[PDB]
């Protein structure tokens, strides 16, 4: 019983050390946890699933958590998913690198 | 000054960025092309100059007219594009060819030109095969067209063939132009 | 339809999957209304040149009558399934067996 | 919103056009000139190869306007410069009514010496009218149509006709087919035109008075060709019609145009008319009745002047929603509009659910208040031709809520020039301009603070201002009020809703001195809405009574007490009779004088004001009821004090 | 086969109707452009839902 | 299709290498014609391709945005609205006639 | 066995000026609808004029929702069945609204 | 207006005073393009202002564009 996949995942007011993510509500009682990954490794270009690792930033009970750190000119590619008590986790969604 | 002839008006541009500043501007909104059209009545039978030279955009200072008028040649052909409207230097079309197809397809074959001039458009022969042409799809064949034979114009030739047919224009004969322009004003002062 | 202004959520839960099953068995009985079941047996034809082996497999049957008709041609006999023989089942996890991979554990909701 | 996918945008000029601030152009060119391409080899200089960059940037910022403006006036919603606007509104089937002429219907009492039946009164019949501002000078009038009269009993005629403002002019022309026939003069209401081609008729196309189902060819066309001078032309037809199109002339014809000179909107005054008639034995007996129809009359209507840019647009795009037909509430609003417009300020048509068919249309003329008749019947017919066949349009007119000001502008004597009067009138139109702009239309409220800021804008010397306020709403039939009707929509501020005047009759005889006797027509009455109570309650009373005439029975026993229910000032002997409800929280008024059971003949003329004052400062509106102040027609409530200051 | 809809107007053809359109071009050619719509059906629904 | 860039056309209308002997005159005069002509957003293109952008289904077209239905549809998918409102402003005569 | 006969055709490309007068005849034309009492008489007589003649349609207040139309055959007197039925169709594709024909 | 466009632009070249190479050629050569440009665009725009308006706007393909939109597709 896949929990409804999140929709309309956008970034807003990103800075060098701060970036914010936003997405539609998708439901009242669900939860959302996010993943963050570097892509370019030391000015290189690398292949997916051979890279990125992932970094769990935690989960949130409301949409649009605000993120810190993320050293300048690096990181990128946020990804989110939804989950709940009785539902299987949904599928990841990527934002526009 | 056979353009202009009126006033700057003022161009408000208020529909965008309200309280935009008014900028005096040469007045290009009169529907001039009509004045020319109605005024021309009675001066017709302007002959066909055939051009004959990749005259740059202004031959006005050579042939009829010559106060470097750079138009009455335009209004002749109802030219929508003052750049590619007139014919161009033979190489220009070639130069124009590349930028047209540079993005996709590279150089190509636009149509195969039967004698008597029946164009075909995405019809393709098979050498070392039957001599009959086929469309660029339905590769199973089974649906031949034009059992005959013809010769493709590729791309460069077409652009040449297309712009070179653009040399004929009206004139007003270098005789009327003074008497003509003497009318063309009168209609203008008429409506105000 | 897609992406409608209104968006609704419907579980269908579990029980409907089971309760629907119950209605199936709840009439297997004896009479005009109770639609008894019959299993049936097979074909005598060698079915191919490569027949007995591990690789290869029978051709995938077809629901069309062209496939419905060949059975009654190629079929021999039908055993009957009584109401008593059909049964409802569960994967049977058990604690303590070494043969099956995980001896105890049995996370959250599981049957032992 | 909630889901981010609903953001979209309104009409948006994309970043592609927009256009330069200058120096940003200098920035983008330098990056395109110096970078990505050259890495300068330029032979000018260190400074020159720099300096010469903006020398061609002024060439850009120029060509980024002169040639970039075209796409602004190419479209409609983003265009400026009328000419493009208008010229692009005809392919939407509109035209913007370059001007308009006044119209009335007068009934001539005249008669002929020959006594012949069926006297005619041909087209022009020149009249002249002062259209009063004081007296001096007339304008002109022409009937322009036909009619007929009938002799009955005594020998007299009632050839009642309708008339337009200007005179006429007719210019016949030979059609060269190369010659875009036009007019050139600043005039000529496109609403009323004839344009015969050498035979007759030629009912054209863009505007029908009939629609003449079928009828094929003989149409012509009227558009703009900018310049203010109207274009006429004809279709592609052949008539050797061929298939479909305009009949076209044949290569040579006498094309007779006749229009109306339409002096202008200055003629709204109307009032007294004179015959100025020379035809035949018709005597022109006068006794000319300008308004023989119905209630209060402003004089003529219309007069036009060309429509503003902000008007056309809104009506220009909406007529794509329609195609020359009205099936929709928003369609009647576009069909009662510059087509029939300049005689109607605002509409808001609606349909009542309890009564099927019968599309109801509220309308306010620019003249104010009521449309009278035959200016109503006129709006009737022009719709029903394009209407949805079974349902009949009807003009109810809105339910007017006026407001009583009593404001004082308190200027200073030092800085004036024209002093009083001219300022007394200069404050009028500024207030009037406030209504016409903001609250003239439906669903819009007004704030007295916004009225005062136009008041304080009079010239200079006026400093400060203030007003009391009362919402005036006048009942029509009176004596009853409708069922659950007569509502302000605002909080009433109890101890308000004060009467008007009234009167009585009967009361036995009461003869007076001098002549024989009188009817005792003095001793008036008037209504008061008393207090609030446990929830709404509050009742109301009909007014002062002496004794005698009533039916007391058991159901009346006239009294509210010496409590509130304030007293009318006369002898009047109190004894106020209870009449109706008036629930305060949800604004409702109810009367039905039949409760105390008097005779309607004992009351004088109906249509009485009541006018409670509002609780809150701002006055709201709903249910198709306008708040619009029109002074010139009813001065009855406007009172202003100029009380000055000497420094 | 799909019916040529070039002039029937529109509304008379509902959603998913096989009707296709055509227009002119600025250079004088013809464009066969189709409508915009899909027959896609949900998972737990089962309905067609144009 | 790219459409002409006007760069080669007027490139011959300059008096060759005369009156300016440095190559910085030719390559610069080259790249300035770009900013007028070659591109999507530049003036000569944004102009010449006008009246080709009146037909809303065409790419880069606009003014359908201003239409009343592009404003009022609540479709949750953001792209479909720009597909259907770009449509239906191509053929408006259909709906308005049939109201 | 037609009258005087030559192999028929269509025309070539239409002229220019004849294009302009058509859009003026579009806006003024209500297409795929009848919103007026004289519009029913227009569509009924345009198609079926080879059989029907002399139609008028009149809307009657106090009976909203009908808009009776009166049609006469070019041949007989009363309208036959599978004709009256067939006239009632082809107006169902357009019609409008409530207010359906009679 | 061909000479008047370059003459006004030739005065702004002396606003910087000495431009070096801009005395003979070398600038006006590149500034003649700017003079030959701003004329056509001053026209081409006006020619391109009137299309979407039907009863105005000559030639043909501009009409059929504005024709079939809001109109019918004309017979081929």
């Amino acid at each position: 019983v896949k929990a409804p996949s999140v929709t309309s995942l956008r970034i807003s007011k990103l800075s060098a050390n701060q970036v914010q993510v936003r997405w539609d509500d998708v439901g009242a009682n669900f939860y959302y946890f996010v993943e963050i990954a570097e892509t370019k490794t030391n000015s290189g270009e690398n292949l997916p699933s051979n890279q990125y690792r992932w970094i769990n930033l935690g989960y949130t009970a409301n949409n649009s958590f605000f993120f810190d750190d993320a050293d300048p000119l690096t990181t990128y590619i946020i990804r989110v998913a939804t989950a709940a008590q009785d539902f299987e986790q949904s599928d990841w969604i990527y934002t526009e690198e | 000054m056979l353009f202009t002839f009126f006033d700057p008006i003022e161009y408000a541009a208020k529909t965008v960025n309200k309280n935009a500043p008014t900028i005096p501007m040469t007045d290009i909104f009169r529907n001039y092309k009509d004045y020319f059209k109605r005024a021309l009545a009675g001066y017709r039978l302007r002959t066909y100059y055939i051009k004959g030279s990749p005259r740059p955009e202004e031959l006005a200072n050579a042939i009829y007219g010559n106060p470097q008028l750079y138009w009455v040649l335009l209004m002749c052909n109802d030219n929508y594009d003052p750049y590619y409207g007139w014919i161009t230097s033979q190489e220009a079309a070639y130069q124009a060819s590349i930028q047209k197809y540079k993005n996709v397809g590279g150089d190509q074959i636009v149509y195969h030109v039967n004698e008597n001039g029946e164009k075909f458009y995405n019809l393709i022969s098979y050498d070392d095969n039957p001599y009959v042409w086929y469309d660029k799809g339905d590769k199973a064949r089974k649906y031949p067209q034009y059992e005959g034979a013809l010769a493709a114009v590729d791309t460069y030739e077409a652009a040449v063939l297309e712009n070179e047919k653009l040399r004929q224009i009206k004139i007003i004969a270098k005789s009327d132009i003074n008497s003509f322009m003497n009318d063309l004003i009168r209609i203008m002062e008429k409506s105000y | 339809m897609n992406d409608s202004s209104v968006i609704y959520r419907a579980i269908v839960t579990s029980k409907f999957r089971t309760e629907k099953m119950l209605n199936f068995y709840n009439s297997i009985g004896s009479g005009p209304d109770k639609n008894t079941i019959f299993i049936t047996f097979g074909r005598s034809e060698p079915w191919s040149s490569n027949e007995n082996e591990v690789g290869f497999a029978p051709p995938y049957p077809t629901d069309s009558v062209l496939g419905v008709t060949d059975m009654w041609t190629h079929m021999m006999g039908t055993v009957k399934v009584l109401p008593s023989m059909l049964d409802a089942v569960i994967p049977r996890r058990d604690w303590g067996d070494t043969r099956y991979p995980d001896p105890y554990t049995f996370r959250i909701n599981d049957i032992v | 919103p909630v889901n981010y996918q609903l953001t979209r945008t309104a009409n948006a000029i994309p970043e592609i056009f927009v256009g330069g601030t200058f120096a940003e152009i200098k920035q983008n060119l330098i990056e395109w000139l110096n970078g990505q391409n050259e890495f300068l080899d330029y032979d000018f200089e260190g400074s020159r190869l720099n300096v010469l960059c903006d020398l061609l940037a002024y060439n850009t910022l120029y060509i980024q306007q002169f040639g970039n403006a075209a796409v602004y006036e190419s479209f409609m919603r983003t265009a400026n410069l009328r000419s493009s606007v208008v010229q692009a509104a005809q392919d939407n089937g509109y035209l913007p009514t370059s001007k308009s002429a006044a119209q009335t219907e007068i009934m001539l009492t005249c008669t002929d010496a020959l006594n012949r039946n069926y006297i005619t009164i041909p087209r022009g019949t020149r009249f002249l009218a002062y259209a009063k501002d004081t007296s001096v000078n007339p304008y002109n009038f022409v009937s322009r149509e036909d009619v007929i009269a009938i002799r009955d009993k005594n020998n007299q005629y009632f050839p009642r006709l309708k008339l337009a403002q200007g005179r006429i002019v007719r210019t016949e022309i030979i059609y060269d087919k190369l010659t875009p026939i036009i007019i050139y003069d600043k005039n000529i209401d496109r609403n009323q035109v004839k344009l015969y081609v050498d035979g007759a008729e030629w009912i054209n196309w863009t505007r029908k008075s009939m629609v003449h189902a079928g009828s094929t060819s003989t149409i012509y066309y009227m558009r703009e060709t900018i310049d203010g001078n109207t274009e006429f032309y004809f279709g592609e037809g052949e008539i050797s019609a061929n298939y479909i199109g305009g009949l076209k002339p044949t290569q040579n014809s006498t094309i007779v145009i006749e229009y109306i000179s339409t002096n202008g909107a200055d003629a709204n005054g109307a009032v007294g008319f004179s015959y100025a008639d020379t035809l035949t034995n018709i005597t022109v007996i006068n006794i000319n009745e300008n308004p023989n129809d119905d209630p209060d009359f402003v004089g003529a209507d219309g007069g036009g002047d060309p429509e503003d840019i902000e008007r056309i647009r809104e009506l220009g795009t909406i007529k794509r929603e329609t195609q020359q037909r009205c099936v929709t509430a928003t369609d009647y609003d576009t069909f009662v509009s510059e087509r029939f417009g300049s005689i109607i300020q605002a509409v808001q048509t609606f349909t009542d659910s309890t009564k099927p068919g019968y599309a109801f249309i509220a309308a306010k003329p620019k003249s104010g208040l009521y449309l009278t008749t035959v200016q109503r019947e006129d709006i009737k017919n022009y719709l029903k031709d394009y209407n949805l066949a079974p349902i009949t349009p009807s003009i109810i007119s809105p339910n007017y809520l006026f407001i009583k000001t009593n404001l004082k502008v308190t200027y200073a004597l030092n800085k004036l020039q024209e002093s009083e009067q001219w300022l007394e009138g200069q404050i009028i139109d500024k207030i009037d301009r406030y209504y016409t702009e903001d609250v003239e239309i439906f669903n819009s409220s007004f704030a007295k603070s916004k009225m005062l800021t136009y008041v304080d804008d009079a010239d200079h010397s006026v400093i400060g201002s203030s007003a009391t306020i009362q919402m005036v709403r006048e009942v029509q039939n009176f004596y009853k009020t409708p069922e659950a009707g007569i509502k302000y929509n605002n909080q009433i501020k109890d101890r308000s809703m004060e009467s008007n005047t009234f009167s009585f009759n009967s009361g036995r005889k009461v003869v007076n001195p001098d002549t024989g006797l009188e009817e005792d027509v003095l001793y008036d009455v008037r209504i008061v809405s008393t207090d609030r109570d446990s929830k709404g309650i509050g009742k109301v009373i009909i007014g002062p009574f002496a004794s005698g005439d009533v039916t007391e029975n058991e159901n009346i026993q006239p009294y509210t007490g010496n409590d509130f229910n304030k007293l009318a000032n006369s002898d009047g002997r109190d004894k106020y009779y209870v009449i109706g409800e008036i629930n305060y929280p949800a604004d409702v008024i109810y009367w039905n004088i039949a409760k105390i059971n008097l005779t309607s003949e004992k009351f004088e003329v109906q249509t009485i004001e009541l006018y409670s004052d509002p609780t809150d400062d701002v006055i709201f509106t709903r249910d198709g009821s306008l708040i619009v102040f029109e002074n010139d027609l009813r001065p009855q409530y406007l009172t202003i004090d100029l009380e000055p200051i000497s420094q | 086969e799909w019916i040529n809809w070039t002039r029937k107007s529109m509304v008379h053809a509902g959603s998913t109707s096989t009707i296709y359109y055509m227009r002119e071009t600025i250079d004088g050619n013809t464009e066969f452009y189709f409508g915009e719509g899909e027959i896609s059906v949900n998972a737990s629904e089962g309905a067609l839902t144009a | 299709l790219a459409d002409p860039d006007l760069r080669p056309l007027i490139g011959t209308m300059m008096p060759d290498s005369y009156l300016l002997q440095d190559s910085n005159f030719e390559a610069f005069c080259e790249a300035y014609i770009q900013y007028l002509s070659d591109g999507y957003g530049t003036q000569y293109n944004n102009l010449r391709n006008l009246i080709r952008n009146q037909y809303p289904r065409e790419e880069h077209a606009w003014e359908y945005l201003w239409s009343e239905i592009y404003k009022r549809n609540i479709y949750l998918n953001a792209d479909k609205r720009d597909a259907v409102a770009r449509f239906f402003e191509s053929r408006s005569y259909d709906f308005y006639s049939t109201k």
